[PDB]
């Protein structure tokens, strides 16, 4: 009985782990896109500053 | 060329004029084709005009005539029930505007001494807003959220609600309304006007429109001219509301205009001036003292975030100006919580003095209760179960349908029942049904309660006990 | 005869003047234009050559016409100073704006001055008991020191300054100056009302706070120079009257921001993310005048705004170099419902050393920070796997850390509008005792919520006996 | 389609494929004219450049030009300024899915990702 | 005439374009008629770009300018010891004039390939972590890098305070004179620094060069080169010296301002292209001279601030590339009670064990391996999984060692005191004590050895190396003491 | 190649690699002081690769019968197909043969990443 | 090295440390020479300057030069335009790694990233 309960609990724990990892994947995907846009813009501002000489 | 000039070059909405020796800065100029422009840069030997129209309309060598007036807009009662573009031309197709006067587009905001702390309510008719994040007359309250989250719905319901007072003679209780469409589709503004005409609200509201095709300077200018339109109500002892829908598109238009002037870009490619734009726009919202006639102008600026990023540059800059924010979260709008008011981020720094005492009484400490419900929901223990049942049924209680603004006299019993615990007797799925029955009951049995709440605005222990006993007399069946 | 010239160009807040004579005005001199609505003041920023001088307008430039006359005042923007300045509200130009009439001061002094020399700097340690738990514990403030409240938009900076004024300014015997730099006007009106209610101002008697306001509606040049105006008042109290002085500034980031606004029009190449090249040295010139000297003691609290909540932005980043104690406010902590949202780890102070506060206090604070950093480190594991996966020692540490986090919250009286909790003021020794007790595990049993919005350990006990009902 | 609407009254469909390349071509034209680029390197006057195209697509007393526009979103990022400025104008979205086509569903319109302003 | 004098064309933001000065040299010094001094940095076919060492408010268009005939230079000699000077060497402590042995140009050619020698002897800092894991040799350059309020200044200031054990002695080949360069700091910080150096009675052998934040950008720029010139006199006369730059990042910011206001083309992050050249020519002046050149040495400690911990940024990248060794202070470790916050993983000393004191080299040999193993095993254990007892032993000993390196501020330990502690850590007999009370142990153990085992300390100091007899003696002493 | 295409013969052109050619065009554009764009490329870099690559065709039986196949080669940085030039070329081309280094280490050579590789047109031409 | 190759006829080893400095130096002058900065601030001529240097080093029919040249990798990022442009010219790549050195493993060569033409 203990073994059956332990394996069931492992399934529960890993399911919750996958759920929360998915949520964090969403958050960091949004943060990644935001940071990518910021990097492109800031890297372009230097070029614009130089060209305005 | 003292009072007139000729164009040297035109491009990307910016025109360079030779002459115009006696022109004032920010003065309005008329081109030979009838299109108009603002004298922005006064360099030596030339003037930099920015064009309130498509630049196709101006060509090199044409003469430019001085208008002699700073950029201004009409003001007065006659604008009421009209639709106008920036600079105040009537675009609704009806006759010319009748104006009590004209006012500069960028009059300076009133200073320190003229103002009073905001001590009167703007009754939105929305349970969540009126209860948890109230708006006082003269307040500036941001409405912030992602695409398609009911922002315009919130502002529009607030505009629609005022009909129960605007029909009276009591100018001290009325609330006139201006709505400023910037960057919106022309069809959307037309449909919104139709909605206002169907609910009979148009007769007390003004619509200022700078639609998506309008040249960038007009989108930049629209909120300022609309603020000037509301300031006449403010300054003549009447009460106005102004909705900006939305300031993000004004910021984008200003970014366009600034970059085509080749002023250097800043953070997120916005110019460093972008704070000053919204600051000098919004500080004009105020309530003046008894010496000035007690007028006010309540602002409801809208902002559209990406992915709920309240930390973005423009959202933060606007929050740095407004007195509070109402944050609408998509993650709640989907899954059917409407108007999806996220109470975790929403705050009203001058709110608790605005509420009518009855609603403040029954709504006691709800803003803390629903933040504790968040802690419970994040993670059964019978105490947490009690609070969880209350939280679920209370959030259900806050839901509301579009174009159905509850009067406060009817809101009070609902929040009373929800807070003091009777709704434990009703399964949550029927709460809406409950309301529709309960209010009807109160409207046909002992209307005395609604009359007392309407006139007095505060609950004595007699009123409090009467409402307890009547809500018990309902919940038993 | 007066030195006069004519305007040649107007762009935004920048006005260029040209003088027929060779007696050019000196840089930083003030010039007057008799616009009908009341004379406009220009400040000379640069000499351009060809007898052309570039200036910053202290008021709206609308209505200016090329060829309008300009007259040199013969000195910098000069503001009133003296004991008569107390109980009054003055503009950046120094004009009254409380409508009570002219300020009858015997002296009038320029807003631009040299910082005090190295031979005059004075250093001393003395904790200013604020009455706020997290500050008094983890980043104590210092009399005569310079204090900074870093934070993003809408995270509590202004309420924090108001609580500091509510606690300290009435107990302190010396005069105070409040310098609203780019704050919202309603905030200044509310401050004036509160100070008249709490008796710090009295139009029929004495007063001991001076008010300088250039609000966020003002054009950028005024928002630049208003801070220096306030500093001038504070300096006159410090040096000549020999008094101890308080100097509150909300918000000093605005001074930097205003510079950027004019920088592009001044004809400069922009620096990182569009800031002006002079940011570091301009901020230094403003900021080094705020110091304490052998003539008197100035204690200053400076709210610092953080664009886009980015503490790495050049303005806050360059501001950190100038402060003795800094208390970063985080939106993340506020969103958890924790107020005053002070980050207990990112805050720092020069005064937190065993030599100053004694070994007990330093040890307790060190242990608190150890616990909170342990909790911060486990966030990924706790979020992904849940708390059941933690080792027993770490799980106990996490519970204790959560209780500590909520214990550091405090209801300010100024915040009664929002908390529904009457404000509490907590003594330093009580704070140290309360946290020492918790780190010893003496209050493991009572729940997490008992520590929220309560002052001192015994108030936690009382709230536990309330939750047990 | 504007002529068809304004001179014969038919309800007309103006299919566009692909609107992202309209935005991209606008960006290139802006760059060649010497304009300082906006965020992430797109043109300034992005919003009004889109508006001059999109506003003309509307109903009148006589008829309407409806438009079905194929949208490419870079990096699957719904927040990029071009997709954002495009979504600002859309009244409805139709989402086709490879997976739904693998399930034998045809025309493979995802019934839950697809959404309309006028489902009201 | 316009050869020896000039006429101001335009002035503002601290920059003055001047007409004439046809004969002026690049980088030469000039005096304005109003008494403010300036430095010529741009020569152009009809203009001179002069940058002002002062507030430009006192300069007016049409003012006259006089050529000095001197390229920027500063006084040098032994008289600067115990004094505070601004960038141009003028006294600002107010204690009277300064005696000078001579003057030296601000910028000078670094010693070449021929005159130098191997980095040959220690800079004993008195910090257990630095002296044991990442030693600094005399003539080395050691970047100290980390975010705001992470103990950088504390580390450098401890390195300065530790020298009192020898600077009071007779043998000048053992002394170490300390120059401190404060760039972009508020004056009161310098005031507290001098107060600390006087409380510890340290600044008999120190020189403080200050360019505080309010002082114009040219001075904040020029300060490090002038302080380098001040130290090079010690170097060239056969006297060992050490310069701390606190910090070079603000010097780079000052140069960015200065170059931008001259309207030179910007580079990355708006820094001018020369920003690598600026730090490289500064830092190559540190050297250990050969016996032919008097055997003197100049050591450098450049401090750098990384925003948000971004070690990848431009200026951090350049200074990491230039300096021999790097010392990384981590904010996270500071809160865990690991103070000083040296991130021992990233930190490296490229001179290596050649610079270490041989006794400490003997005992400290495996400490680095213990901590390297710990960094892996503790990271594995953090996941919550269990492991064999060998990993447990590595974890336990590494935990004790990491607790052993923690140190009180302003308390530098001599190597005669570091050796017993690191010996106990590596060899064992210090792994059984409870982790919380290691601090009690470390304090008491020395207090015991200083009385019950004084001979061992005397030999560890004077003979500098541990024979087998001394290792056995310390084995016995550690086993004896820990049993208590 | 177009000579063969136009005279009825079949040809295949391999561009190795177009990213370096884009860098060369960037050099020319910047030293001519033409306005920069993203990653300092001129705006015309899409027009440059488009004008090149649209020249591959299979002509109808009327206009001769020849064809010109093209196999442009692109070097990604850290697998960033999101980069500018990779984005343009991926848009312009009819498909993608994708190679991953992780597979190359596993001994899977010539390391075709079957998942990310696609051929829109080729499946109609494959031998039966 | 060229004179040894083409006149003396000897085989030659030409060691260079550190060739990144050749690129970096070219950047520092590039700004002052009035050129617009390229991506992340490198000179526009990066590729052709690299070529004009590197392609002189080769084993003509007249003699052999074997060149071992070090490359500094800023912030350990192998994708930085300087190392990324340098890779194209190399027969063998000895990529040393931060990680392997951190493990206490020297000479810290990455066994997977390091590659050579002759592994055949
Ligand atoms: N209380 C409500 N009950 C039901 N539907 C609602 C409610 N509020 C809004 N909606 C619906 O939500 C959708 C979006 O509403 P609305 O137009 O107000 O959003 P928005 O945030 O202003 O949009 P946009 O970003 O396009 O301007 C519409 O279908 C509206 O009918
Ligand atoms: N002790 C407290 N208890 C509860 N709420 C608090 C407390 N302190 C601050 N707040 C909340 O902080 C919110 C914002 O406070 P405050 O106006 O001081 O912000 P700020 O960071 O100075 O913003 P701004 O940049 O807009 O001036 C207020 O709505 C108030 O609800
Ligand atoms: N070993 C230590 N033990 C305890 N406290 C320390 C230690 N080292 C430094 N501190 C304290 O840490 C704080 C920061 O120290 P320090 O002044 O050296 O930092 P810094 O990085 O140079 O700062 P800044 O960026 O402000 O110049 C001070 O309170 C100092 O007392
Ligand atoms: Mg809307
Ligand atoms: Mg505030
Ligand atoms: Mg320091």
């Amino acid at each position: 009985q203990g073994y059956a309960a332990e394996i069931s609990a492992r399934r529960n724990a890993m399911d919750n782990a996958s759920k929360n990892a998915g949520d964090m994947i969403n958050r960091y995907s949004i943060l990644y896109n935001r940071t990518r846009q910021a990097v492109i813009t800031n890297e372009l501002v230097d070029i614009i500053t130089g060209a305005s000489s | 060329l003292n009072e007139t000039g000729r164009v040297l070059a035109v491009g990307d909405g910016i025109a360079r004029v030779f002459g115009l020796n006696n022109i004032q800065a920010e003065e309005l100029v008329e081109f030979s084709s009838g299109v108009k422009g603002m004298a922005l840069n006064l360099e030596p030997g030339q003037v930099g005009i920015v064009l309130f129209g498509s630049d196709r309309l101006v060509k090199e060598g044409e003469l430019v005539k001085r208008t002699g007036n700073i950029v201004d807009v009409p003001v007065g009662p006659g604008l009421l029930g009209r639709v106008v573009d920036a600079l105040g031309n009537p675009i609704d197709g009806k006759g010319p505007i009748d104006a009590a006067g004209r006012s500069r587009a960028q009059v300076k905001a009133p200073g320190i001494l003229p103002r009073r702390s905001v001590h009167e309510p703007v009754q939105t008719g929305l349970k969540a807003v009126d209860a948890l994040v109230p708006i006082g007359r003269g307040q500036r309250e941001l409405i912030i959220g992602d695409r398609q989250t009911g922002k315009t719905a919130v502002a529009l319901d607030t505009i629609l609600n005022q009909k129960r007072w605007n029909n009276g003679s009591d100018e001290s209780k009325k609330l006139y309304c201006v709505y400023v469409a910037v960057g919106q589709k022309r069809s959307t503004v037309a449909q919104l006007v139709q909605t206002l005409e169907q609910h009979d609200a148009m007769k007390y509201s003004i619509i200022v429109a700078a639609t998506a095709s309008e040249a960038a300077p007009l989108q930049y200018l629209a909120p300022f001219t609309a603020a000037s339109i509301g300031e006449w109500f403010r300054d003549n002892g009447k009460h106005a509301l102004i909705v900006y829908d939305d300031l993000s598109k004004q910021a984008v238009a200003y970014r366009q205009l600034s970059l085509l002037l080749r002023r250097p870009p800043g953070r997120e490619a916005y110019p460093g001036d972008v704070f000053y734009l919204h600051s000098r726009l919004l500080e004009r919202a105020a309530k003046l003292s008894e010496k000035e006639g007690s007028g006010s102008l309540t602002a409801l600026p809208v902002i559209e975030t990406q992915g709920g990023d309240v930390s973005a540059y423009i959202p933060t800059n606007v929050i740095s100006i407004t007195d509070g924010q109402i944050f609408l979260e998509a993650e709640l709008f989907y899954k059917g919580i409407r108007p999806a008011i996220n109470v975790g981020l929403s705050v009203s720094r001058v709110g608790s003095a605005a509420q009518v005492k009855a609603l403040k009484q029954v709504a006691g400490s709800l803003k803390l209760f629903l933040a504790q419900y968040r802690e419970v929901a994040a993670f059964l223990d019978a105490s947490t179960k009690q609070t969880l049942v209350r939280g679920e049924r209370l959030t259900q209680l806050l839901k509301q349908n579009q174009y159905s603004p509850l009067a406060t006299e009817e809101q009070v019993p609902l929040i009373y029942a929800g807070v003091n615990g009777h709704l434990d007797g009703i399964e949550l799925s029927r709460i809406g049904e409950f309301e529709s029955s309960f209010l009807s009951y109160l409207k046909s049995n002992h209307n005395e309660l609604l009359t007392e709440i309407r006139e007095k605005g505060e609950l004595s222990k007699e009123l409090l006990a009467s409402l307890k006993s009547a809500t018990e007399s309902f919940v038993a069946t | 005869t007066p030195i006069t010239g004519k305007v040649t160009a107007v762009i935004g807040a920048i006005v260029d003047v040209h003088f027929e004579q060779s007696e050019l005005p000196a840089i930083l001199n003030a010039l007057e234009i008799k616009t009908p609505q009341g004379k406009l003041v220009l400040e000379v920023a640069q000499h351009l050559g060809e007898n052309t001088v570039r200036t910053i307008a202290m008021d709206g430039t609308e209505g200016l016409v090329r060829g309008e006359k300009v007259l040199d005042t013969g000195g910098p923007i000069s503001v009133p100073v003296g004991r008569e300045t107390l109980g009054r509200i003055i503009n950046v130009i120094g004009e009254p704006i409380d409508e009570r009439g002219p300020i009858k001061s015997k002296l009038r002094k320029p807003i631009h001055a040299d910082p005090p020399s190295f031979a005059e700097q004075s250093t001393s340690a003395e904790i200013l008991e604020t009455g706020i738990k997290v500050v008094d514990l983890l980043a104590p403030y210092a009399r005569g020191g310079k204090i900074g409240l870093f934070g993003g938009a809408g995270v509590g900076k202004t309420v924090f300054i108001q609580e500091l004024i509510n606690n300290i300014a009435k107990a302190h015997g010396g005069f105070s100056v409040f310098t609203g730099v780019g704050e919202r006007t309603r905030e200044g009106n509310d401050l004036y009302r509160e100070m008249k209610e709490t008796g710090v101002i009295n139009l029929e008697g004495e007063s001991k706070v001076a008010l300088v306001f250039g609000q966020m509606n003002e054009p950028p040049g005024a928002r630049a120079r208003v801070a220096l105006t306030g500093l001038t008042i504070a300096e006159y109290f410090r040096d000549e009257e020999g008094q101890d002085v308080l100097l509150f500034i909300d918000n000093i980031f605005r001074f930097t921001q205003a510079g950027s606004e004019v920088s592009a029009l001044l004809g400069r190449i922009p620096s990182a993310v569009g800031y002006q090249p002079t940011l570091a040295t301009d901020m230094g010139l403003l900021q080094e005048r705020i110091t304490t000297t052998k003539k008197g003691s100035v204690t200053s609290v400076q709210a610092v705004y953080v664009p886009a909540d980015d503490l790495t932005d050049p303005a806050p980043a360059t501001t950190f170099a100038h402060l003795d104690a800094t208390t970063v406010l985080s939106r993340g902590i506020s969103e958890l419902g924790i107020y005053p949202a002070v980050d207990p780890l990112d805050s720092k102070s020069r005064l937190l050393d065993a030599a100053v506060v004694g070994q007990e206090h330093y040890d307790v604070a060190s242990k608190v920070q150890e616990t909170l950093q342990t909790y911060k480190s486990l966030q990924d594991i706790i979020a992904i796997l849940g708390m059941d996966e933690l080792s027993e020692q770490d799980k106990l540490t996490v519970e204790r850390a959560r209780k500590i986090q909520r214990f550091l919250s405090q209801p300010f009286a100024v915040a009664e509008v929002f908390t529904g909790i009457p404000g509490k003021l907590v003594r330093l020794k009580d704070t140290v005792a309360s946290f020492k007790a918790v780190l010893e595990g003496k209050y493991d049993n009572i729940p997490e919520h008992a520590f929220y919005m309560v002052g001192g350990i015994e108030d936690v006990v009382a709230k536990a006996e309330k939750l047990a009902a």
